[PDB]
């Protein structure tokens, strides 16, 4: 996900001024076992900035199994790498040995493909050289505008007396059983007894809670959920004479 | 046993509250009923005891008060 | 601000500029229960003080990610506003993330530094030979060089290109408590609220111990996640929970700060 | 019971110990307890007890004295133990609602709501943490020494 | 893909079996417990799994030794000091109070459970352990 | 051109020499812009006096031992680096400290020449044993920031001379952090929390005023070039 | 041992759009943060003009096309973001670009009013045919940094007005390097050299002066 949108200035920048567009965490490379992003980043740098494998009298050794008509290349030079028989480690290593087309006449990266980044936040140059480059990145369909929900109070469903679920229908979130177990494991009794009553089912609770909060009074004691009343009435409709009574004196439905 | 200073909800510190009430589970109701009382006072009408903040909440006042030992509780 | 309820409802519905000055005054210590489905263990729900942020994302704490088993790889979370005073209390006392550092499993601190913070503090504290501003102990001609009156002096010597954070320097500390063996050999009567004693450490270990609490003794070791575990366990068993909550947060901030200048790329 | 009570813990910790996780025994022991809180009745019965049923230990001990019965130790599955409960609501909620509702309805058994999963269903404050009488009915009055000046 | 749902179902069963087991009272008072290993014959040693087995629990019997100079009595939370003191004392077994052997009818008694992991103190007298 | 409103500054003293200044509520970014500059200025820039090099009677080519004192040359050096001073010379002014017999040598026991003054006479240097006399010469210099042990054919060439790392900076330890604070609607408006520990000589406010002085005097050079498109106060 | 000499801010020039600046002498390791302050002031907050809302008389919203144009209205807006303009009056001023028949509509074909200047006439907007006629009015306002495309539903603005994501940043790029200059012995000093590269709305001098001014205003005592 997009953590922070850094105002371009504070984001770390290359010595020519070019401020880097994204930063990805290093720790999420070795454990996940996808160094493709790093090779793609490097060959990305090789691709973005124009390059010329300063040939020699008769070719360099590292580019022995290298393709012809791919010694020189200009700026924004699009590259193809066949997924299983594309560019290699020793090819990339030498390739990073490129020209310096940055309008200035100094190279930004090194032979190891590690640029000496400047921290826009502090102002200092980072004590070790960072793996900068040009990774092709994709915006996925998982966007906050779809996934973000909020509901203090709104419309309730007709058949089920809990808030109708959905992003589109201005709906609340599902407080499931595994959520109730965690709440019980704490022993936040009143919390659970609020969530599974006035904050969901209870028709007198859901109307009173809003009034009570907006007036700024005590939250009235959650009576009985519709989810109990429906079970009671269901069992009464199944001809099972269920009745409520304490130690001394019997209660009424 | 120094923590420099607490901030927001973690003020006052819980370990100094756990000394006052029997258990956290008591302390909850301890604070909550007091807070419901403090809520009621603005509208049992006793408090606030300690000098409250300008825009401060009843829970903060209640949880401050228990730490000060201005209150006493009976376990049913 | 509002003449009647309906105008307040309209004002907040419309998102007018006056609401934002109030919403912090309203949210001030009014905690929220954050949940991450699937809600496996007890800490899979935790209460938090909601700080307002501009955006459309929930800025979770990095430590509680293990307490949710929540990556930031598209994983959603569910906020719940506990309404009742009793609920607000339950949130604040029982399940406020600070108050329950220790997992209900081994009683080990679940809210401990992981991933970046770990390498940050590892780099911060780890010792390196042949470094900048190093302890030499020169013969005949020169003095010992790698010896500094204060951690302040060492910080000034670091920020100005002269001292490397991972150097076996000899610093004279005041605020910090020494190792258990060095407690006996030096003082063994008075304490050190503002006394003085010499330590052969790394600036980073001093900047580390500066995070750990006043009366906690010195470590002088590279901060492996296990070493952090036993340290925060010692803090958990010996000190109050708030001291742990804060010290592990300073370890988080420092850890992350030093994760950058670690050079893990 | 005491040896198998250790055996379960030993044999169910070893997997966590092997897979690099640490749980404290007491947690397992709360389950291994909930397993071994039943007895299988062989013969005699006394008070209309069936041969090869599942009856609770404490209530069996109260009958076993017979002031004026033969039951052996049994180790049952957590599903069978969760099925075997006094509270009809929980048993009805778990599995085979008809079977247990029919069995209960004829017996006309009065649910005490001692368990909490029923208190969740009926929606009353749960018997745990901050919902037990000794907690939820705490009377806090402000001290006369504090109320004096005010 | 399979593990999470299976673990969820296991969790569901393990919740729905021990849904009723709370800390009802403080102490029912029973001498019964379990005998933890804790340094079996030596050094002449610490067990690898003391932290899982012994730690954060109340003692069942008064910690008697060869002499009988009871270093620690029944009902101590078993901090490392206690364990290293009992290792130093010269006993190769310790009897600890367990929920396994708790004489409480309803739920369990606080003492028998031990020091709660969440709090780090003696378990509270309503916890849904 | 531009109009920023309310960049208010407030002080919060911790000790006599330690303070936290809060500058708020700055426009989204400005915290870090002026923060690290204020820090590195407070540290490196502000002019102050300090001990640049010392020489002790007896030590011609010794390790770290002085006849008739309990402490070591390293610990003495460490105690002397702490010896805070204020001079009006802008040149290497030489001071002499001599004490005979047993006990201790305090900061007040030194005799500072005309211009130089010690702000804390109640500061420990060394513990003297029976049948001994300490006679040490301290070279006090004016300067800016932190300057390590100089070997410019002065420390290296001379026999009894030993160089020490000069902390000219009146401020010892300045750190800083920033937090978001809502102002009208938007958040990410930065509130600078700048933490400073000074030496007794100058006050944090005066140090910050000096830093602000050298900074505004510096960026004045830039401002002067055009001075057309500006911000408000 | 002081370095009693105030820092000289000498102005070099590599191009008309981009220039170096050398500042010296300074305190060892003081340059980086000084340069950073300038950089962060520049890249963030410099007064600048840019397109705030465009209004093509034909099309009624962003997400359609004009008759007889190659690029769509979205891509035209996206190119009109790429314009670099400068205005004297900070109040909202309405430019006009009217072209009928065939050819390549460039930024140079725009007709600004008195006290508004376009600083990239060469830039390609849209390519037309004889069938197509492009009449577009571009509203410019003086601001600083970036603002989101302000909604015309909020303000008293008609359905015709299309908001565009304004970039009030006349600076394009800034960088710096600091020379060590002299060894540790005999008072070492750091000289900072900063490259400032503008869009041509204003010269590097004007920008750096504005930044310096902003920092001078922003350092209160
Ligand atoms: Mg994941
Ligand atoms: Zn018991």
């Amino acid at each position: 996900v997009i953590g922070k949108i850094l105002p371009v200035e504070d984001m770390p920048f290359l010595p020519d001024g070019t401020p880097v567009d994204i930063i990805l965490n290093t720790h999420g490379v070795p454990r996940r076992m996808n160094i493709g992003q790093i090779l793609e980043t490097h060959l990305g740098w090789v691709a973005k900035a124009g390059w010329n494998i300063d040939v020699a009298a008769g070719v360099p050794d590292w580019a022995s199994k290298l393709p012809e008509e791919l010694y020189s290349a200009p700026a924004d030079s699009t590259v193809a790498t066949p997924v299983f028989d594309g560019a290699q480690e020793g090819e990339l290593a030498g390739l990073l040995g490129s020209t310096l087309p940055n309008r200035d006449g100094e190279v930004m990266v090194d032979a190891d493909g590690k640029s000496t980044l400047f921290d826009g936040r502090s102002g200092e140059p980072f004590p070790y050289p960072v793996t900068v480059g040009y990774m092709y990145i994709l915006k996925l369909h998982h966007l906050v505008d779809d996934k973000i929900h909020a509901r203090s109070t709104g419309p309730y469903s007709m058949i089920t007396q809990q808030p109708l679920g959905g992003k589109a229908q201005f709906g609340g979130q599902r407080f499931g059983e595994m959520e109730c177990w965690a709440m019980q494991a704490y022993g936040a009794a009143y919390t659970l007894q609020e969530l599974l009553t006035i904050k969901s089912d209870d028709t007198v609770g859901r109307v009173k809670v809003y009034e009570a909060i907006v007036k700024g009074e005590n939250i009235p004691e959650p009576g009985i959920p519709e989810s109990f009343k429906v079970l009671l009435k269901e069992l009464q409709s199944l001809c099972l004479n269920v009745e409520v009574l304490s130690s001394d004196g019997a209660a009424i439905e | 046993s120094a923590y420099d200073t607490p901030l927001g909800i973690t003020n006052p510190p819980i370990d100094e509250l756990l000394s006052r009430a029997s258990s956290k589970y008591a302390l909850v109701i301890y604070a909550a009923k007091r807070a419901r009382q403090i809520n009621d006072y603005y509208n049992e009408y006793v408090g606030p005891l300690v000098e409250p903040g300008l825009q401060e909440k009843p829970l903060s006042i209640a949880l401050r008060e228990i730490h000060g030992d201005l209150l006493e509780h009976t376990e049913g | 601000h509002a003449q009647n309820i309906k105008s307040a409802k309209r004002m907040v519905e419309r998102q007018r500029p006056q609401v934002w000055d109030v919403l912090e005054e309203v949210i001030a210590e009014h905690p929220v229960l954050l949940n991450r489905a699937p809600t496996l263990h007890r800490l899979g729900i935790q209460a938090f003080e909601p700080q307002l942020v501009e955006g459309k994302a929930i800025q979770l704490h990095p430590l509680v990610c293990e307490a949710f088993n929540a990556d930031f790889d598209g994983d959603q979370m569910a906020v719940h506003l506990p309404l009742s005073a009793e609920a607000q209390a339950e949130a604040r006392i029982l399940m406020l993330s600070s108050n329950n550092i220790l997992s209900p499993a081994s009683g080990k601190p679940l809210a401990m530094p992981r991933l970046d913070m770990v390498t940050g503090l590892y780099y911060l504290t780890t010792l390196v030979e042949g470094a900048t501003g190093e302890y030499q102990a020169a013969t005949k001609d020169a003095p010992e060089q790698g010896v500094y009156s204060s951690p302040a002096e060492a910080i000034m010597a670091m920020d100005r290109g002269a001292l490397s954070v991972r150097a076996k320097i000899k610093v004279r500390l005041t605020e910090l408590r020494p190792p258990t063996d060095l407690e006996a050999q030096l003082f063994e009567n008075g304490w050190k609220p503002g006394d003085a004693w010499t330590a052969e450490t790394t600036l980073g270990r001093v900047m580390f111990n500066e995070l750990l609490p006043k009366s906690y003794p010195f470590v002088n070791e590279q901060m492996h996640k296990k070493v952090q575990a036993r340290i925060i366990n010692d803090l958990a068993e010996r000190f109050p929970m708030i001291v742990v909550a804060q010290t592990v947060d300073k370890l988080k901030d420092a850890g992350f700060y030093w994760a950058t200048r670690s050079g893990v790329t | 019971p005491r040896e198998v009570q250790i055996h379960l813990v030993k044999e169910v910790q070893e997997v966590y110990r092997a897979q690099g996780v640490s749980i404290h025994d007491k947690h397992i022991e709360v389950i291994v307890r909930q397993m071994l809180r039943r007895v299988t009745i062989i013969d005699s019965g006394s008070t209309e007890f069936l041969p090869g049923s599942l009856t609770e230990r404490a209530e069996f001990e109260a009958e076993n004295r017979r002031v004026v019965a033969a039951g052996r130790p049994v180790l049952m599955g957590i599903t069978k133990a969760s099925l075997a409960t006094d509270s009809w609501l929980s048993a009805a909620s778990f599995q085979e609602t008809t079977r247990v509702l029919t069995d209960a309805a004829i017996n006309c058994r009065s649910d005490k709501l001692n368990g909490l999963k029923e208190n969740v269903i009926i929606g009353k404050l749960i018997p745990a943490g901050t919902g037990i009488s000794r907690y939820r009915n705490i009377q806090v009055q402000p001290t006369e020494e504090a109320r004096a000046a005010a | 893909a399979l593990r999470t749902a299976d673990s969820g179902y296991l969790t569901r069963r393990l919740v729905d079996v021990s849904q009723d087991v709370i800390v009802r009272e403080h102490d029912c008072e029973t001498e019964r417990g379990i005998n933890v290993t804790l340094a079996e014959r030596g050094p002449d040693i610490r067990d690898a799994h003391v932290e899982t087995s012994a730690f954060a629990r109340t003692l069942a019997t008064d910690a008697v030794d060869a002499n009988g100079n009871v270093i620690i009595e029944r009902g101590h939370d078993l901090g490392d000091p206690a364990i290293d003191a009992l290792l130093a004392a010269g006993i190769t077994t310790v009897k600890v109070r367990s929920v396994l052997t708790c004489t409480s009818a309803t739920g369990v008694c606080a003492m028998c459970y031990g020091r709660s992991m969440a709090t780090g103190k003696l378990v509270d007298i309503g916890e849904a352990v | 051109m531009l109009i920023s409103q309310r960049p208010t500054l407030s002080e919060e003293t911790v000790a006599e020499n330690r303070s936290r200044f809060v500058i708020e509520p700055l426009e989204p970014g400005f915290g870090y812009t002026l923060g690290n500059s204020l820090r590195r200025t407070l540290l490196s820039s502000i002019p102050g006096a300090a001990v640049t090099s010392i020489r002790i009677d007896g030590v011609l080519h010794e390790f770290t031992t002085v006849p008739g004192v309990k402490e070591d040359v390293t610990d003495i050096i460490l105690n002397l680096k702490g010896l805070v001073v204020s001079s009006d010379d802008d040149e290497p002014v030489t001071m002499y400290l001599r004490k005979q017999g047993p006990g201790v040598v305090t900061a007040g026991d030194i005799v500072p020449p005309a211009g130089v003054t010690v702000h804390n006479p109640d500061m420990h240097i060394a513990t003297l044993n029976d049948k001994g006399k300490l006679e040490v010469e301290l070279v006090v210099e004016r300067g800016r920031g932190y300057v390590p042990a100089v070997q410019n054919k002065a420390s290296g060439a001379e026999i009894g001379r030993i160089p020490v790392d000069s902390i000219y900076s009146p401020v010892l330890k300045v750190t800083y952090k920033v937090e978001a604070t809502r102002v009208e609607q938007r958040t990410d408006f930065d509130k600078l929390i700048i933490d400073v520990e000074t030496k007794n000589s100058i006050s944090p406010r005066d140090a910050l005023a000096s830093a602000g002085g050298t900074l505004v005097e510096l960026f004045g050079l830039a401002r002067e070039l055009n001075a057309d498109s500006e911000h408000i106060e």
